């Protein structure tokens, strides 16, 4: 269950990032969510308990930008149309603001998944 | 507090029809499902008018369905509108399942609708073959003797359980008036497995294109939904139209206006289109209980999917790897149904044993690999774009 | 498999009911099922077509009824029993020439004579195949050879056929005048065949424009009003203003 | 009528080497034959000069059929 | 809207009503045509005139033809006939009927032919009446066709027969 | 006078907008009947029976 | 009233529970008002050009199917010939 | 099945008179008593009284 | 009722082949529609009935 | 029975024979009867 | 929560046969409901079966129900019950009403 992404892995050997930065660079702007504006963070699932709860670990002004950022991806989205060149997301802006949250939900819930499974050896 | 929310009959249909918030940006691809109710209203409403004039019998149903045609009055668009309808049916299917699989409609909080769906489009292939099968023509009457005959392939009970089906030893009177009673009831148990997919689905509300929440925005269906789908309804009349009154026997092979001769086999035995490509995969194995079971696992590996897809993102919008193997898929779904459609030649084995492979691989191999390369990929460069 | 054991294609034609507002032509009809009767009656079988369903196709009323008089059927028991015969009524079918399917088979040598009724419409090809089927009766080219009893015909799945070449010059005298030869028979036949196969031709494609028009034009309404109603949603405007703590 | 259309169009100049072709084989089959052997033929050379032929001919003599 | 007000308000409730009005013309002729089916049907229509030459009929004798299951007889009466069945009183009948009323041309009696007890096939020329008389139960059906002893209830029923020179059509 | 009398009259009241419509479907039917007709009798010269009935019938 | 049912996504009206929002303005003109059709070729032809130039590539290699299609037909044909089963 | 004696009803009604012979099938169910109406109707023939 | 005496609440006029010519000496629905039966045939007139 | 469609002023002695389906009760109606028969209960379950 | 009160179609099931607030002094003429349910499932289960032998015409049709009463196997109980169901469908509305 849940993604399975194994970039920790390929991070260990600097031939493989040096390799292939290239082709992460061209497969990131082939996705084309920044002509939209939105963060890659905007497009992960929140129909769980851990990112429920992750989303109210957020810090206010982030949650509002959050808001604004899929309220104009959707009025894009309804007529049709891209944001100009000069908007789309840098970057420098597309960093991630919700993995750590949910890395530490997640954390606290794995740690609970150990003391029902505990036996006694004797 | 208006009628409208008061009464409970109204109620309950303003909270389904008219008062119910929608994604506002979902495109002209969700339409479709308005467009299967409509036709299946048509095809109950035009299957009851006919059954009035059909008498279920070996040496009376061809003559009864010509009657129909040639003296009944307005019958030529009574039978032209059932079987064109029934035609229309499979296609709206295709694109609503094609619609729901692009977008990765399955995952969750959907994955009961998607069960739902998943056995209403088993119940439909199994009504076409009976509603097909009444009319007892040259392929009716051989397809069925050959399909009817899978059931041979169980272990145990194995030829009892086709005769039992057959109601004798071979296709005759007993097997068409089963056929014809069954028929006329499996319409109102896919109407009500239709009601329970919609109640279901209604308790989530719908996706959106973008694939992200769709809570910040919302508006009712009353106004503006109810609108837009009138403009498909009249384009899908416009299409049926022209079938009906210019070309009624269009999807029909050449060999469907003859009596059903028991001694003369004819030069090819298929289905009608719609089901070739599940009769392609199961005349791909050479063996036969394998045969059936591929075939049955064809349709079944549906319920597979949301255990399958590795991604942390929600459809093929932003997917580059899905766009491509997706259209493949297609073009491969649209290869099979050609070369189950012609004769089991030479190079048509090779060439469907192939198409066969990719499609039972399609769904088993190719989805986590590129979900998780994507993954890994984008990742990664995010990962690289600090330092 | 082998284009022996499958039949040339066929030849494509023109014809007056192909066209997308055009009819039938009722004088080729009306030669059609002279040319039919007198040629064909005597071994295939139209046996879905009744004597009412030409007036005013083909035929008027008393003409009609005056044809239908001399052919003479079985009209059901009577007093003590018995089976009696009558004079043809205008609402019986065409007489078939044979009883049953056994008498066929033995009088034409093992070969069937399918009935004609839906002939047109269950052959892969249409009236195209059928007119090539007539007009193609050929000699025999170098190195193959035909049993006695059967004869060559190309466009015949297998190149053998047992039926002996129906329509000859100047077979039948044509009520207008036209010069009868085995070509111009063979289309009129072809013609009257396919108004058997499907009688409701002219209606089908009288309805079905006035029904195109209206739909077209409903259709063109709704786009309109649609892309009017839906203007206060896609032309919306979205400010934020940073809500400063 | 139509008979004759197609004999023209048999030696007409648009269909000459299809009907070489055919003349080559009557040739050889009617020698093997003539031999003994009876295990070839050409139905299919035969094949495609009739389509020829009928191609030609049927569409400049069906608008007279009137 | 670049103009004044209520004109875009007309052209669009001018749009709709066109809707509306085209919408209901073909779902008139919808409805209609696909339930005119429920109507009778050509093979039903075809079967159900029937024709008798009364040119083969002549005074005093009787032709037994079929009309939709019921035998229905002719009988060219001659002139005695007429006047001894107009000479009965109608309050006398078992059943009243007048007989100058009961058949259109008084030398032409046509009627059902069914016994009105039992449903049996009565012989005619006989009788005590001189008329039908029905042998399966033993009643007889005088010379005008009405009921006048015996287990029958009432008259022989009349077909809506029409004439057509020497051709007579019922139905 | 101008566009005020037609809303006035037409479309002011559900009623009045529903005779409307009736009225105006109830004579569209025969006008498009009548369209297709002309144009069904103007697409088929000269091949059907009452036009061809004087080449066979009369001369019995 | 009737039951506190399970845990879902939508609620209704009011509750529909969506995040808190702050800081947004929302503009629109009445139906009425708005020229219908305005705007409409232009934009219609541009998202149809960028969307032709975008996602053509996805669609278009489609491309091999046909080919393939072509030469199993002319194989399977020529296969079935005299000079095929030499 | 077993052989009927007349080939249709309308021999039957030629040959007897003019009556019709029921058939035997279902007529001990379609009588108004059954058994005990068949089985009177067999024993009681009986001179007519007078009048 | 199923098993001891199956055409027990059936008339004994329905064990015979439907004949066009004769005529049954009562003709009567079922039970359970009887009464409504006996209302309309009560009224002289036609239509009042 | 279904003679009594017949007090209908207007169109009576019309919805007779289009019932019936030609003029008295024949194929054509026992055809429709077994239709009707068939799909009633399945409304009879949804007004339940 | 309960599964019964949190699944969509099992609270369907819940609220209308599990947990439904009643009155608690009910007598047995309460009970036909469920019997005019009963009877209706019945009829309409045993119908479905009567229509598999049965020809609409008015020619062949007697011959039909008679070949289904004692040429098929278990006939005679599909008819019987299909009547007597019938008829006591309309004892059970009597009562209910
Ligand atoms: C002027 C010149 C020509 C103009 C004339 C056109 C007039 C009529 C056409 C209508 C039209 O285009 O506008 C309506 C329509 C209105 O737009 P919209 O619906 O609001 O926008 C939808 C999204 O925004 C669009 O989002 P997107 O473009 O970002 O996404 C790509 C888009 C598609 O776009 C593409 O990538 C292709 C389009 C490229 C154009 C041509 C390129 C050729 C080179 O994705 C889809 O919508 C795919 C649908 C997913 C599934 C449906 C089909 C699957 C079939 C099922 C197969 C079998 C089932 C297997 C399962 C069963 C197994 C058991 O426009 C479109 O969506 C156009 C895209 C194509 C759809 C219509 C195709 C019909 C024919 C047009 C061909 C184009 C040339
Ligand atoms: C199977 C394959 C298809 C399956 C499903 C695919 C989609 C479903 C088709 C639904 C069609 C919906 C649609 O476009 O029509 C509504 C659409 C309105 O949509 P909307 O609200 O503007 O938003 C959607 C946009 O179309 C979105 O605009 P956009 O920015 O995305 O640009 C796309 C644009 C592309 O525009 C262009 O590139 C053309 C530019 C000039 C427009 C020319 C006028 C066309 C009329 O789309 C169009 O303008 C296409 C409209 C033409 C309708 C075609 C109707 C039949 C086609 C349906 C499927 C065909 C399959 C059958 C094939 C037949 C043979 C096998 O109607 C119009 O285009 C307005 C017509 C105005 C009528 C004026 C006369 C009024 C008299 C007073
Ligand atoms: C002495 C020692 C031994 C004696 C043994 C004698 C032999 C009897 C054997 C016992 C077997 C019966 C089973 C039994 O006792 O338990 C059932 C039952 C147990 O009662 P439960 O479960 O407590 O509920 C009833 C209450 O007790 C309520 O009782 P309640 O105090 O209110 O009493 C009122 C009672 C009045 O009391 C009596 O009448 C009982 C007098 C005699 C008792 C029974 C002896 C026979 O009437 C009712 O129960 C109300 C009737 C309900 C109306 C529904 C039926 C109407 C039918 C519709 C006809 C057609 C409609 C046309 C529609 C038009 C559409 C177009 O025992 C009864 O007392 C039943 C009484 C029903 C009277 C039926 C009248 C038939 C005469
Ligand atoms: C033949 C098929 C169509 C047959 C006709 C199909 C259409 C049938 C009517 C449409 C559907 C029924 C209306 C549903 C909405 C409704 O209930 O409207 C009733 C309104 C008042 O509803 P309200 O807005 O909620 O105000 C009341 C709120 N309180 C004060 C109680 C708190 O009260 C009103 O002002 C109007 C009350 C009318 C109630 C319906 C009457 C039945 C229709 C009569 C026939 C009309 C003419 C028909 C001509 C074609
Ligand atoms: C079972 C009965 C069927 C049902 C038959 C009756 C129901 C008709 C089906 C469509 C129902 C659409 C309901 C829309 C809401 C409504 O009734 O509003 C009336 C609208 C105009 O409403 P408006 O836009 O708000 O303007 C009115 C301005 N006032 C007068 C208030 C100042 O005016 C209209 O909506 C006119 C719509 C077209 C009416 C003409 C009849 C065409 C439909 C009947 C024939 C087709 C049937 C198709 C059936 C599938
Ligand atoms: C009630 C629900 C169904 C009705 C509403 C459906 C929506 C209708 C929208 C408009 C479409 C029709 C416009 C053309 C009208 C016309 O011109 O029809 C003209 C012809 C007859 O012409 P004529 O004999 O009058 O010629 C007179 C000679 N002088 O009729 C038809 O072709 C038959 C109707 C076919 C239309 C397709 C309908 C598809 C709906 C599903 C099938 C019906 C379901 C069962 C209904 C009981
Ligand atoms: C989803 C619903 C239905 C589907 C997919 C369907 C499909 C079909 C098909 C494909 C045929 C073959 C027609 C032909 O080949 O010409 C047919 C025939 C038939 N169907 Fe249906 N049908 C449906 C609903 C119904 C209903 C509800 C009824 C009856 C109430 C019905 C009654 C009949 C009858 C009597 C025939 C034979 C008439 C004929 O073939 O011309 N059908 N059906
Ligand atoms: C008679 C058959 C069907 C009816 C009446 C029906 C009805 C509907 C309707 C009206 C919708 C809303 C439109 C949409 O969201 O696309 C819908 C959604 C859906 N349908 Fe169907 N459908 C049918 C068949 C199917 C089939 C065969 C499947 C799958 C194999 C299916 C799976 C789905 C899914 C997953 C959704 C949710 C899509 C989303 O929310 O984005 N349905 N159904
Ligand atoms: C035919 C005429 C019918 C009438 C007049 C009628 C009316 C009623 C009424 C007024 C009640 C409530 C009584 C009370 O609360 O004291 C009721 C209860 C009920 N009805 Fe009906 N109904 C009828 C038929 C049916 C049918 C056909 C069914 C099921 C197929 C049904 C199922 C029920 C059930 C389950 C209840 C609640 C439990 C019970 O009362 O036994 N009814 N009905
Ligand atoms: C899906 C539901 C049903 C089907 C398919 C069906 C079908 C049939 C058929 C085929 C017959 C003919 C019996 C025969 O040939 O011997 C019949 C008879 C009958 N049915 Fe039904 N039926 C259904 C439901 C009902 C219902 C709900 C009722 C009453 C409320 C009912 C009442 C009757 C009666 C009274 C008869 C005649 C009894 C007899 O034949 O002896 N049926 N039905
Ligand atoms: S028919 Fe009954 S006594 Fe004459």
């Amino acid at each position: 269950m849940k993604p399975v992404s194994l970039a920790k892995y390929i991070q260990k050997s600097p031939f493989l990032t040096k390799l292939l930065l290239p082709i992460s660079n061209a497969y990131v702007h082939l996705s084309g969510y920044r002509k939209y504006g939105l963060r890659y963070d905007d497009l992960m699932l929140e129909e769980n308990d851990d990112t429920q709860k992750a989303l109210s670990r957020l810090p206010k002004m982030e949650s509002y930008d959050r808001v604004y950022r899929i309220r104009r991806a959707m009025q894009l989205s309804i007529e049709n149309k891209i944001l100009p060149k000069s908007e789309w997301t840098k970057p420098e802006e597309d960093y991630h603001y919700l993995r750590p949250v949910l890395a530490e939900v997640i954390a606290e819930r794995k740690e609970r998944e150990a003391f029902d499974a505990l036996i006694v050896k004797k | 507090m208006k009628i409208l929310k008061s009464n409970p009959f109204l109620a309950l249909a303003n909270n389904y029809m008219i008062d119910a918030p929608e994604p506002s940006n979902i495109s002209y691809f969700w339409n479709f499902g308005s467009l299967l109710a409509c036709v299946l209203v048509i095809q109950i409403v035009i299957g009851i008018l006919l059954a009035c004039f059909y008498i279920p019998n070996m040496d009376l149903a061809f003559l009864s369905v010509e009657r129909i045609v040639r003296d009944v009055n307005y019958g030529f668009l009574l039978r032209a509108f059932h079987a064109n309808g029934a035609s229309f049916f499979f296609i709206f299917l295709y694109l609503h399942i094609g619609r729901g699989l692009y977008y990765g409609s399955y995952k969750y909080p959907r994955t009961m609708t998607w069960n739902i769906g998943v056995i209403i489009f088993l119940l439909t292939i199994i009504t076409a073959f009976l509603g097909y099968c009444l009319p007892a023509n040259q392929m009716s009457f051989w397809g069925a003797t050959v399909i009817t005959n899978l059931l041979s392939a169980v272990p145990f009970i194995g030829d009892d359980l086709v005769h039992l089906l057959w109601g004798g030893f071979s296709v005759s009177n007993p097997t068409l008036n089963r056929f014809f009673s069954l028929h006329y009831l499996m319409p109102f148990v896919i109407a009500a497995l239709s009601v329970m997919h919609l109640i279901a689905l209604h308790t989530n509300g719908s996706s959106n294109p973008l694939g992200v929440t769709a809570n910040m925005d919302r508006i009712p269906m009353n106004p503006y939904y109810l609108i837009k789908d009138l403009i498909t309804i009249f384009i899908f009349l416009i299409g049926i139209n022209y079938m009906a009154f210019y070309n009624p026997y269009g999807f029909m092979e050449p060999d469907c206006a003859l009596p059903a001769d028991p001694l003369k086999t004819p030069m090819s035995i298929v289905p009608e289109w719609y089901l070739l490509p599940f009769y392609a995969i199961l005349r791909a194995i050479p063996n036969f209980q394998l045969g059936v079971i591929a075939m049955l696992l064809s349709i079944l590996v549906l319920l597979l999917l949301p255990l399958l897809d590795f991604s942390a993102i929600r459809g093929n919008s932003f997917n580059p790897f899905g766009k491509f193997f997706f259209w493949t898929f297609v073009a491969d779904f649209v290869i099979l149904a050609w070369i189950g459609g012609s004769h089991p030649e030479n190079v048509f084995i090779t060439i469907g044993a192939i198409a066969t492979i990719f499609y039972f691989s399609y769904f088993f191999i190719l989805i986590p690999v590129y979900t998780i390369l994507g993954n890994t990929l984008i990742d990664l460069n995010l990962s690289s774009i600090k330092r | 498999g082998t284009p022996k054991e499958e039949g040339l294609h066929f030849i494509q034609h023109d014809w007056p009911q192909s066209k997308v507002l055009s009819g039938f032509d009722h004088a080729s009809l009306r030669r059609g099922f002279q040319v039919y009767r007198e040629v064909c009656s005597a071994c295939h079988s139209l046996n879905l077509i009744a004597w009412r369903h030409l007036v005013g196709v083909t035929h008027t009323a008393d003409e009609a009824k005056q044809m239908a008089s001399e052919v003479e059927y079985e009209d059901g028991p009577d007093d003590e029993g018995n089976m009696f015969k009558r004079p043809g009524k205008l609402s019986d079918f065409l007489p078939p020439p044979y009883p049953n399917v056994e008498a066929a088979r033995a009088s034409n040598n093992g070969a069937a004579p399918p009935d004609l009724s839906c002939v047109v419409r269950g052959r892969h090809g249409g009236q195209d195949y059928i007119y090539s089927l007539l007009t193609g009766y050929t000699e025999p080219p170098a190195g193959v050879e035909v049993p006695d009893g059967m004869n060559f015909n190309p466009f015949f799945p297998g190149t053998q056929i047992a039926m002996a070449r129906p329509l000859f010059d100047d077979a039948v005298e044509f009520e207008d005048g036209t010069p009868a030869t085995t070509a111009q028979a063979a289309k009129d036949v072809v013609n009257f065949l396919h108004w058997a196969s499907e009688p409701e031709l002219d209606i089908r494609k009288k309805m079905g424009f006035q029904v195109i028009t209206v739909l077209t034009i409903l259709t063109a309404l709704s786009m309109w009003y649609k892309r009017f109603k839906w203007t206060p949603i896609k032309n919306r405007k979205i400010f934020y203003q940073r809500p400063i703590k | 009528p139509l008979e004759k259309m197609t004999q023209e169009c048999m030696d007409a100049p648009d269909c000459k080497e299809v009907k070489h072709h055919f003349e080559e084989c009557t040739a050889r089959v009617t020698k093997k034959v003539e031999q003994g052997d009876k295990s070839e033929d050409c139905i299919e050379e035969f094949f495609h000069l009739y389509h020829c032929a009928r191609d030609c001919a049927d569409p400049k003599v069906f608008k007279v059929l009137v | 809207t670049k103009s004044t007000g209520d004109r875009s308000r007309v052209i669009s409730y001018a749009m709709v009503g066109t809707m509306g009005a085209l919408t209901a013309a073909g779902a008139q002729a919808t409805v209609h045509d696909f339930l005119a089916s429920w109507s009778a049907s050509a093979d039903v229509l075809a079967m159900s005139k029937a024709e008798v030459d009364l040119s083969k009929i002549p005074e005093g004798k009787n032709l037994v033809v079929k009309w939709q299951g019921k035998p229905v007889f002719i009988r060219h009466r001659t002139p005695e006939e007429i006047q001894e069945a107009n000479s009965v009183d109608i309050s006398t009948l078992r059943d009243p009927q007048a007989d100058s009323d009961r058949v259109q041309k008084p030398e032409w009696l046509v009627m059902i032919g069914v016994c009105t007890h039992l449903g049996c096939v009565p012989i005619g020329e006989a009788g005590d009446y001189g008329g039908w008389f029905c042998p399966c139960h033993g009643s007889h059906y005088d010379i005008s066709g009405r009921i006048r002893r015996g287990p029958a209830p009432l008259n022989l029923a009349i077909p809506a027969y029409t004439f057509e020179g020497s051709k007579i059509i019922i139905g | 006078m101008a566009s005020s009398t037609i809303y006035n009259i037409f479309f002011r009241r559900n009623s009045s907008f529903y005779a409307t419509i009736f009225v105006s479907a109830f004579f569209a039917k025969i006008g498009f009947d009548v369209f297709t007709d002309s144009v069904w009798k103007r697409a088929n010269a000269g091949l059907t029976w009452d036009e061809v009935k004087p080449r066979f019938l009369n001369k019995d | 009233g009737g039951a506190a049912g399970g845990k879902t996504y939508l609620g209704w009206w009011g509750h529909l529970g969506g995040p808190k929002q702050k800081g947004i303005i929302t503009y629109s003109l009445s139906p009425f008002q708005q020229r219908p059709m305005a705007g409409f070729f232009k934009t219609s032809t541009q998202n149809m050009f960028r969307r032709v130039m975008t996602e053509g590539l996805y669609v278009a290699i489609f491309g091999i199917a046909y080919y393939i299609y072509c030469w199993g037909k002319e194989r399977n044909e020529f296969l079935n010939s005299k000079h095929g089963r030499h």
